[PDB]
RNA sequence: UGGGAGAGGUA
């Protein structure tokens, strides 16, 4: 009944909310979906602001 | 390019390959680099009072005669009267 | 340790035979033992029966 | 205990799969903590968060981002969303019909 | 009753002197069988880890030792184990627990034929260990005086 | 110095596959011991950096797969003194 | 025990560290002289 | 009353019953496979208590079935005092807990209360020493009466 | 004792 947790250093994507589909995160960001895993998948730079 | 890959092992041979091998005399002078770096931080942190003042104190703690003499001083009756 | 050998000699032993995990014929199986193997182990003494 | 760890006859422990995605996960975390602190490159870094990532999508979907990542006896771990999704799952085999 | 402090360190003080004596090996066999079906348990190599007495005192320790303590191999065999080899008295109450058969016991279990505890193995051996004193004690200023 | 020898690493933990760790640790964690190995190496001993590099990526290699491999972690003193009895007896 | 209504949503990392006991910081599960 | 070696065997042969009863309980306490082998690595330094044969044990529940079945009061202290393995005080205690008041005759003008420790504890004694010595001849009789299975023969 | 794979069989 008890549970831990684990103190992440970078904080992570959830894969339910990524990846099965539709995304929620290119639905809701109005990002492509290959753009944002290229973002996770740290090959190319997104600009903030 | 930056496809569909999703092997992450493979990405960091991507991310690897655009560096170069290092030649036979290369790294001799990248490491005088490194130790430039070093006599450079070393040569500025020389002409700091309290910090002088901090390995005169702490060379009176191991005189004392209750810390080792190990945690202090690598190398170069001799260090003694030298810091004396 | 030599300090309870000495002391076995002094007095004795114990039983330390406290947990038994003897084999027991599963329940409903009966029937008569025609055979019995005793396989053992390079160094440890065997018994009468084997 | 409900991600048990259970023995055999034989003196050796057959653990399951969550010990192992639960271990690879915590490993990664704190190298990437003492990557962080070692003031690593930035190539060497950003290859330890990428492992994180998937480390951590593995232990929450297996077989959803990408390559599965197998165990020992090259099976496919079971991750959270494989024990409560399927037909071998915790809803279809435990909840609706119990033993 | 027990013995006054000064008595107790004197006789403890004599009684490590003899222990280191016998130790070595250095009784003869045939003055006493007790300590010779004890010293046959040791290897013959031994440290010396103590000071040593000489011989005639030793002599005479022993030959008072083994002439009031004839009656009963138990107790002078604790008094071998905790003086002679030097073991601690916690390492001999301990495997006084680990062996000693079960006994009737008063006010804690109510008559349950039952093991002693532990707590009750350390009294009853520091009874025995003082009781062996104070039968050592005015025989052996008779035996010096 | 770094980013210049993690052929290197990958070179070396080539041969620690399948010891029940992953492809990625192992360079990961030979990584970590190239950079020890950048921090602490000196040049006026002729060797040019492999010879002193690729003990350290050995070492970090193996005591990675020496602890983070099973669940039930046996140290490594214990687990070469059971391997000395067991090429003894 | 006696609940109407079986309520789902998204947890904040509060929530998470509301849920938890203690900050798991070791792989290793057990040990192997005594299995404490 | 009886004799005290008589009295050593009746106890031993009846904690060993009530060991043997105390081990066939509902509620036990739950220990998990992890502290099975932290008690098969480093055990604890007391052990467990002796059992009987589960003929003994079934022929002195028979005894008692056949002596103790009329009182259920001494029949129930006997089992919290010889399987639960609480002492006399315990017992004594508990029985002052749930005490009622009943009209005493023997001190005073007959006042009503709440009866004390040192009269629980009198009680419990005379109901456990009457309980002992009803026990003690039939089960003496039980077991002369008992024949003894011998090893297996072999004919040829 | 409990867990997971692979093969075979019955309705």
């Amino acid at each position: 009944e008890r549970m831990g947790h684990i103190e992440l250093a970078s904080p992570t994507a959830h894969i339910w909310f990524l990846k099965s589909l539709p995304s929620r995160i290119g639905l809701l960001l109005d990002m492509p979906l290959r753009d944002i895993e290229r973002v996770l998948y740290f090959e190319s730079y997104v600009v903030i602001e | 390019e930056i496809g569909r890959t999703t092997d992450p092992v493979r990405m960091y041979m991507r991310e690897m390959g655009t560096v170069e091998l290092l030649t036979r005399e290369g790294e001799i002078d990248i490491a005088k680099r490194i130790e430039d770096g070093i006599n450079q931080v070393q040569c500025s942190v020389a002409e700091y009072p309290e910090a002088i003042t901090y390995l005169l104190e702490q060379y009176d703690r191991v005189e004392a005669e209750e810390a080792r003499l190990s945690d202090l001083i690598t190398g170069f009756e001799l260090a003694r009267e030298k810091f004396a | 340790t030599p300090e309870e050998k000495l002391l076995r000699a002094i007095f004795g032993e114990k039983a330390s035979d406290v947990k038994d995990s003897s084999l027991r014929v599963p329940n409903g199986v009966s029937g008569t033992v025609i055979d019995v193997q005793v396989f053992t182990r390079d160094g440890v003494e065997k018994d009468k029966r084997a | 205990d409900l991600r048990p760890l259970v023995p055999l006859d034989g003196g050796r422990f057959a653990t399951s799969d969550l010990n192992d995605l639960y271990r690879r996960v915590i490993n990664r975390n704190n190298r990437l903590k003492r990557l962080l602190d070692l003031a690593a490159p930035d190539i060497i870094v950003r290859n330890e968060k990428r492992m994180l990532q998937e480390a951590v999508d593995a232990l929450l979907d297996n077989g959803r981002r990408g390559r599965a990542i197998t165990g020992s006896n090259k099976r496919p771990l079971k991750s959270l969303a494989d024990m409560i999704k399927g037909k071998q799952g915790r809803f279809r085999q435990n909840l609706l019909g119990k033993r | 009753l027990n013995l006054t402090k000064e008595q107790h360190e004197w006789l403890n003080g004599w009684l490590e002197l003899w222990g280191a004596w016998v130790y070595s090996g250095r009784l003869e066999k045939r003055m006493s069988s007790v300590i010779a079906k004890f010293m046959e348990s040791v290897e013959p190599g031994r440290v010396m880890t103590r000071p040593m007495c000489n011989d005639d005192d030793g002599m005479l320790i022993s030959q008072v030792v083994d002439s009031v303590m004839y009656i009963d191999k138990k107790a002078f065999g604790i008094l071998l184990s905790y003086y002679a080899h030097g073991s601690s008295k916690h390492a001999i109450a301990s495997y006084y627990h680990r062996v000693a058969r079960p006994r009737k016991m008063l006010c804690r279990g109510g008559g349950r034929i039952q093991k002693p505890s532990l707590a009750t193995c350390r009294r009853e051996v520091d009874e025995i260990l003082n009781a062996s004193l104070f039968m050592i004690y005015p025989v052996l200023d008779s035996a010096f005086k | 110095m770094v980013e210049a020898n993690l052929r290197l690493v990958i070179s070396i933990a080539k041969k620690y596959t399948n010891r029940g760790l992953q492809f990625l640790d192992l360079i990961q964690e030979g990584n970590i011991g190239l950079m020890k190995a950048v921090d602490k190496f000196e040049y006026r001993r002729g060797y040019k950096f492999s010879t002193y590099a690729t003990w350290w990526i050995r070492q970090a290699i193996t005591r990675s797969i020496a602890d983070q491999a099973r669940t039930i972690r046996i140290p490594v003193h214990m687990i070469e003194t059971i391997n000395k009895l067991n090429r003894i007896s | 025990e006696e609940f109407d209504a079986i309520k789902i949503a998204l947890a904040s990392p509060d929530m998470i560290r509301s849920w938890s006991f203690g900050e798991v910081k070791k792989p290793e599960t057990i040990n192997y002289r005594t299995f404490k």
